[PDB]
């Protein structure tokens, strides 16, 4: 059974999703079989409160690019216990993507796919602009890491 | 199983 | 809140910095001269074509954290003297892109 | 090792960068090992430039628990930025 999952804790955990991005975010939750189930998506700098449980996983992505983004800094968010009843916050952003990461992200918003052969670059970077980030190639990354 | 998924019923 | 990021050019120099909007002119003729080794008394720098004042600070010369980005940093025009004389301020403009592509119009 | 080190670019134009901000470049970090200006006769200054503005923008959100805002990129300008980071593996 997938290593990257929710567990079924049935403990309630409220959390407020908050979109310090200027992305469109897509909250994406692994589900109790590690199938990624989107929730609507946030615009930039709204928040959003959700009824989450204790060991359930999410990620987050820009919901038009599936450019990924940070939540606490970091690539997974797991709610925890609402000590003091308090909830949780999950505070979404930009990573400092790589300059190349960045570049590739422009050029794909400005060139339709069928498209990218057209443009005048060694055939190392049509790949690199093919291989557009993907929810199912970065779990696999993840689970592998998590090894 | 009683499975319950998080919701927006916030 | 308190850095500002800048360009300081003359000619076909640019020097990428940071300092503090609480510090002034004449502290960021000290850094050039650091680094290009000609003392502040023969450097003038400039926001477009006015002489700064070495006595001002940078965020009275409107240089601040909301301006002077680290992903778009503010301009500092920088002349040298010439043993007697000073120099007029000349920045070389960057080059210029080609032609955007068509696949590339929206 | 100096604290800043120059670069150039293919008109001519000379950028001085800390030290530090231009090892975010395996590339100009390669070139360094141990000298002071290093040219790039690919890379011209509307688009050098923008690789040094990068620098300072890796070097100051890396590892910042604010608000990191977008990197632009102007649309004229991508591809030779795209080919330039990819050269520079940055």
């Amino acid at each position: 059974r997938p290593v990257l999952r929710s567990v079924n804790s049935r403990e309630p955990s409220q959390v407020i999703f908050c979109n310090r991005s200027p992305r469109v975010v897509l909250p994406v939750w692994l589900n109790f079989d590690g199938e990624p189930q989107p929730y609507p998506t946030l615009p930039p700098g709204t928040g959003r409160r959700i009824h989450s449980y204790r060991g359930h996983l999410w990620l987050f992505r820009d919901a038009g690019t599936h450019d990924g983004l940070l939540v606490n800094q970091t690539e997974l968010f797991v709610p925890s216990l609402n000590v003091d009843g308090q909830p949780i916050f999950a505070n979404i952003t930009l990573p400092v993507y790589t300059l190349k990461e960045r570049c590739l992200q422009v050029v794909r918003s400005l060139v339709k796919p069928e498209n990218y052969r057209r443009l005048d670059i060694v055939r190392s970077l049509y790949e690199d602009l093919e291989d557009h980030p993907n929810v199912q190639k970065d779990l696999e990354r993840l689970t592998q890491e998590r090894i | 199983l009683y499975y319950m998924a998080p919701e927006h019923l916030n | 809140s308190m850095d500002v990021f800048l360009m300081i050019r003359r000619h076909k120099t640019t020097i990428f910095t940071d300092a503090k909007e609480s510090s002034t002119v004449f502290e960021l003729k000290r850094i050039v001269e650091g680094i290009l080794k000609r003392p502040p008394d023969e450097q003038r720098l400039y926001k477009d074509d006015q002489l700064l004042d070495d006595g001002k600070t940078l965020g009275e010369a409107g240089f601040t954290s909301q301006t002077a980005r680290p992903q778009a940093p503010a301009t500092v025009g920088l002349a040298f003297r010439a043993d007697d004389t000073f120099e007029a301020l000349s920045i070389e403009p960057f080059s210029s892109p080609p032609e955007l592509p068509d696949v590339m119009k929206p | 090792g100096s604290m800043y080190v120059k670069l150039i670019s293919s008109d001519g134009h000379e950028f001085i960068v800390k030290r530090e901000h231009a090892l975010t470049s395996g590339t100009i970090k390669a070139m360094l090992s141990e000298t002071n200006e290093v040219n790039f006769r690919e890379i011209p200054s509307h688009v050098l430039s923008k690789v040094c503005m990068y620098f300072t923008y890796k070097v100051r959100y890396t590892n910042s628990s604010t608000e990191i805002p977008e990197f632009p990129i102007a649309p004229e300008i991508a591809l030779e930025l795209l080919m330039a980071a990819n050269f520079l593996d940055c």
